[PDB]
RNA sequence: GGUGAAAUUCUUGGAUUUAUUGAAGACUAACUACUGCGAAAGCAUUUGCCAAGGACGUUUUCAUUAAUCAAGAACGAAAGUUAGGGGAUCGAAGAUGAUCAGAUACCGUCGUAGUCUUAACCAUAAACUAUGCCGACUAGGGAUCGGGUGGUGUUUUUUUAAUGACCCACUCGGCACCUUACGAGAAAUCAAAGUCUUUGGGUUCUGGGGGGAGUAUGGUCGCAAGGCUGAAACUUAAAGGAAUUG
C-alpha cells in the first residue's frame, strides 16, 4: 500500500542534501538542498535550511505518489570529517511530520580501509 | 544562496513526471516476499526503447522485508533486474550485505577479529567472493578480562573456515546459497567445527559478492519466477 | 496567518552572553502533550503562555 | 554503551475497536492481541 | 635566534665562503 | 624537568608507533599519544524517537545507531573542553570518571 | 564548494547529488592495549616458500672457549642525490583569494620536485629511557606476554577420552606498573639515579665557567648537499639546574 523511496540526506558541514529517489536509486526525485532556502551562505547547514529543503521534498514526493521512504544518513566520509553535521536530525525530524512514512534509518557514510592522506600537513590546520 | 550564481549559462519548462510511468520489482523465489518496491522510467519511445533503460538497475533492500521477520535485520541483498515483461519486471540475486550499525556493535576490543574470504566457483560458473568474520569470546567462568587468541589458533581458524566456505559454495548452484544463507546455518558449522581451538562468538559470516556471470539462459530466471 | 499557542511548564535557565535570554520548555495547547525547546526575549515565569509564528524549533544555546 | 539500544514503532494502549472499519483496520497490519466471547448471553 | 636558523644560516655562509675561495684555485 | 613518567604516551618497548591524523586539524599524532575516545550515539536523536516512532511503518523498530571512534591531538582536546588541565598530584590519577 | 566571515574555483555546454561499471597508484582502518617481536632505525591484510631468533624443557654434549673493547667492520627514520619505472592522493617551490598598517605568513583553492618502487649513494635525528655493557646483593603488591609443572577444579567434543579454552597454586624469562623510602639526590625525583668520605666487582666512552664556535684552517669520506676530525686571537662575571612566594 506504500510506495518506497529512499531519502539520501548528505548531512555535511557548509550543506545538507536531500534527495529521494527510486528503490534502485537509477531515477530520482525533489533534490532540493539547504543552500536555496537561506541567503546567507553561512548558514547552508543549519538545521533551518535542512528542515525547509526536507519539507520540500516530501511535498514533491506527494504529489509524485511517494508515501514511504527509507532513509540513509550520510557525513562526508573518506578522509574528511566523517561526523553527521548539524542538518542531519532536522532533516530526519521534518519529513517524519510531513506525512512520510519512515523505515530503515542506516548510515552510508564512506568509510576507508584508512585510504589516501588527509589534507593539511602533518603539522595541522594551525589556526 | 540563490543570488550567487554569476552565471547560469556558458554559451550565453516540460514536467518529466507525466512522461514517467511505473513499474515493480519481483524477487526470486527463494524469498517470502516477492514484491518489493516500484520503479520509475520514461515513457517507451521508438528509439530509446525504455525496456533496456530499466534492464541492469540493482535494487538495495532488506533480508526482513523479503522474509518478514526481524531477525534477519541487518541481513543487506542485492537483487538485479535482468528480465521485464509488461509492469512486472524480474529480478536475480547480485549480492548480501551487512548493516554499518550491526557490523560496528560486533566489532568490540579486548577481543581478536578473524576475518576470512573466498573465492570460489558455483556450479552454474558463478564466481562469488564470500567473506567471514568471527569474534573470540571470554568463556563462563573466565577471571582475565581480555580473551585474546595466539595468532596460530587464528590461522588454524581461517584454514577452517576458508575450507567449509569453499566446500558449501561447490555443491550449491546459486539457490540452495541464497537457501543456506538466510536461515543462517553457514553459521552453525563455523561454530561447530572451530569449537575445538577456541570458542569464537559473533560468526554472523560476513557480505558475499559476485564477480563475474555466465550467459543469460533466460529458463533459469523463470524457474525463479514461474 | 497560523500562530501556535504553548504553555510554559518548566525554566531551563538562562543563555546568551549577556544573559538576556532564558531557555524554556513549552507545553501546546492544542496537540496536548507534545513538548519542544525554545527561548525567551523577555521576563518569563511558570504558567506563561507563548504564541509562535513556528513550532519547528529546538532551542540551542547562545 | 555498546550493548544498550531503544525501540522505535507502533508499540512505543489496547483498546475495544467498536467500527468494524477499526476492525478491518487493525486485522490488516497485524495488531489484535485478543478476542474474547461477551460476557452477556446472546 | 632559533639554533636550527643559526645552524642554517652558517651553512650557507660556508657555501658562499666555499664558492668564493674556489675562484682562486 | 621530567612533567610525565610516561612522558606523553604509551611508548614501552615499541621504538615505533605509526601515527593517526587528528579529527579536528589533521595533525600527526602517535596512535598511543592519542587521547581516543569512542562516541555512540543512537541513528536518530533523542527529541525525535516519539516523533519517529509514530512514523514508522513497522510495529518494532530497533534504533540503529551510530559508532565513530575519534582521535584528538593534544592541542585539540585542551580546546575542546576535553582532559584540558589536571594539578600534579592528580595528574597521576589515570582513572576515568 | 570552502570559511570565524568571505573570495578565488566549477556550474542550464547540467556543477554538487544518485545509480551502474572500469582503470590507476598509495595505504593496511575498526580489532589496537601502560600488549608482542627486533641490535637499533623499525615492524600491523591473506597464503606459499626461504633462512634466522629468543624464552622455556633437558639426569644431552664441549669444556673456560669469557666481559668490555683503541684500530677496523655491518645496519642505520625522514629529508636529500643519480639512473629507469610509476606518478591516485597529499604537497618544500611556485601561482592565486582573503585577513592585515604590511603578510611573498597563519587561513582557502590549485599546484611542480617529492611522497611509491628498482639499482646505487648519503651516515644524520629531542637516532630519548636525554639514563653504556657484563656480574652480585637489597622492600612489599597484583596484573599481563611466552614456556613449563601440579591440581579427582569448570566447559565442550563422542554424557564420557586425548586435546583445546578457561580456574587455582608454583616456577623461569619479558614489557611495565602500584605503594613505601631502609638508601640516594641540589631538588624534581629514583628498586635504581641504592649497596658511594664506613670512598676499590670488571670494563669502554665522554665533560671541566659563558661566549667566540662546532667558526677558521689542514686532512679525510661523499656526485653533491654535507659527514668525521677540529683550534686560536678576542671578550666576559656571571650563564645555567631544581624548587619557593608573588
Ligand atoms: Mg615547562
Ligand atoms: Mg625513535
Ligand atoms: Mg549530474
Ligand atoms: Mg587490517
Ligand atoms: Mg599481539
Ligand atoms: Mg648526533
Ligand atoms: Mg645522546
Ligand atoms: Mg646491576
Ligand atoms: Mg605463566
Ligand atoms: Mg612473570
Ligand atoms: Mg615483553
Ligand atoms: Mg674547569
Ligand atoms: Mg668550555
Ligand atoms: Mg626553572
Amino acid at each position: 500500500s506504500q510506495v518506497f523511496g529512499v531519502a539520501r540526506i548528505y548531512a555535511s558541514f557548509n550543506d545538507t542534501f536531500v534527495h529521494v529517489t527510486d528503490l534502485s536509486g537509477k531515477e530520482t526525485i525533489a533534490r532540493v538542498t539547504g543552500g536555496m532556502k537561506v541567503k546567507a551562505d553561512r548558514d547552508e547547514s543549519s538545521p533551518y535550511a535542512a528542515m525547509l529543503a526536507a519539507q520540500d521534498v516530501a511535498a514533491k514526493c506527494k504529489e509524485v505518489g511517494i508515501t514511504a521512504v527509507h532513509v540513509k544518513i550520510r557525513a562526508t566520509g573518506g578522509t574528511r570529517t566523517k561526523t553527521p553535521g548539524p542538518g542531519g536530525q532536522a532533516a530526519l525530524r521534518a519529513l517524519a511530520r510531513s506525512g512520510l512514512r519512515i523505515g530503515r534509518i542506516e548510515d552510508v557514510t564512506p568509510v576507508p580501509s584508512d585510504s589516501t592522506r588527509k589534507k593539511g600537513g602533518r603539522r595541522g590546520r594551525r589556526l | 544562496a540563490v543570488g550567487k550564481n554569476k552565471r547560469l549559462s556558458k554559451g550565453k519548462v516540460v514536467d518529466p513526471f507525466t512522461r514517467k510511468e511505473w513499474f515493480d520489482i519481483k524477487a526470486p523465489s527463494t524469498f517470502e516476499n516477492r514484491n518489493v518496491g516500484k520503479t520509475l522510467v520514461n515513457k517507451s519511445t521508438g528509439l530509446k526503447s525504455a525496456s533496456d533503460a530499466l534492464k541492469g538497475r540493482v535494487v538495495e533492500v532488506c533480508l526482513a522485508d523479503l522474509q518478514g521477520s526481524e531477525d534477519h535485520s541487518f541481513r543487506k541483498i542485492k537483487l538485479r533486474v535482468d528480465e521485464v515483461q509488461g509492469k512486472n519486471l524480474l529480478t536475480n540475486f547480485h549480492g548480501m550485505d551487512f548493516t554499518t550499525d550491526k557490523l560496528r556493535s560486533m566489532v568490540r576490543k579486548w577481543q581478536t577479529l578473524i576475518e576470512a574470504n573466498v573465492t570460489v566457483k558455483t556450479s552454474d560458473d558463478y564466481v562469488l567472493r564470500i567473506f567471514a568474520i568471527a569474534f573470540t569470546r571470554k568463556q563462563a567462568n573466565q577471571v582475565k578480562r581480555h580473551s585474546y587468541a595466539q595468532s596460530s589458533h587464528i590461522r588454524a581458524i581461517r584454514k577452517v573456515i576458508s575450507e567449509i566456505l569453499t566446500k558449501e559454495v561447490q555443491g550449491s548452484t546459486l539457490a540452495q546459497l541464497t537457501s543456506k544463507l538466510i536461515p543462517e546455518v553457514i553459521n552453525k558449522e563455523i561454530e561447530n567445527a572451530t569449537k575445538d581451538i577456541f570458542p569464537l562468538q559473533n560468526i554472523h559470516v560476513r557480505k558475499v559478492k559476485l564477480l563475474k556471470q555466465p550467459k543469460f539462459d533466460v529458463g533459469a530466471l523463470m524457474a525463479l519466477h514461474g | 496567518t497560523p500562530v501556535t499557542l504553548a504553555k510554559v511548564i518548566k525554566v531551563l535557565g538562562r543563555t546568551g552572553s549577556r544573559g538576556g535570554v532564558t531557555q524554556v520548555r513549552v507545553e501546546f495547547l492544542e496537540d496536548t502533550s507534545r513538548t519542544i525547546v525554545r527561548n525567551v526575549k523577555g521576563p518569563v515565569r511558570e504558567n506563561d503562555i507563548l504564541v509562535l509564528m513556528e513550532s519547528e524549533r529546538e532551542a540551542r544555546r547562545l | 554503551d555498546w550493548d544498550t539500544n531503544t525501540i522505535i514503532g507502533s508499540r512505543a494502549r489496547a483498546n475495544v475497536a467498536r467500527s468494524q472499519g477499526q476492525i478491518n483496520a487493525a486485522r490488516r497490519q497485524g495488531l489484535v492481541v485478543s478476542v474474547d466471547k461477551k460476557y452477556g448471553s446472546t | 635566534m632559533r639554533a636550527k636558523w643559526r645552524k642554517k644560516r652558517t651553512r650557507r655562509l660556508k657555501r658562499k665562503r666555499r664558492k668564493v675561495r674556489a675562484r682562486s684555485k | 624537568p621530567k612533567k610525565r613518567a610516561s612522558n606523553g604516551r604509551n611508548k614501552k618497548g615499541r621504538g615505533h608507533v605509526k601515527p593517526v591524523r587528528c579529527v579536528n586539524c589533521s595533525k600527526s599524532i602517535p596512535k598511543d599519544k592519542a587521547i581516543k575516545r569512542m562516541a555512540i550515539r543512537n541513528i536518530v536523536e533523542a527529541a525525535a524517537v516519539r516523533d519517529l516512532s509514530e512514523a514508522s511503518v513497522y510495529p518494532e523498530y530497533a534504533l540503529p545507531k551510530t559508532y565513530n571512534k575519534l582521535h584528538y591531538c593534544v592541542s585539540c582536546a585542551i580546546h575542546a573542553r576535553i582532559v584540558r588541565v589536571r594539578s600534579r598530584e592528580d595528574r597521576k590519577n589515570r582513572a576515568p570518571p
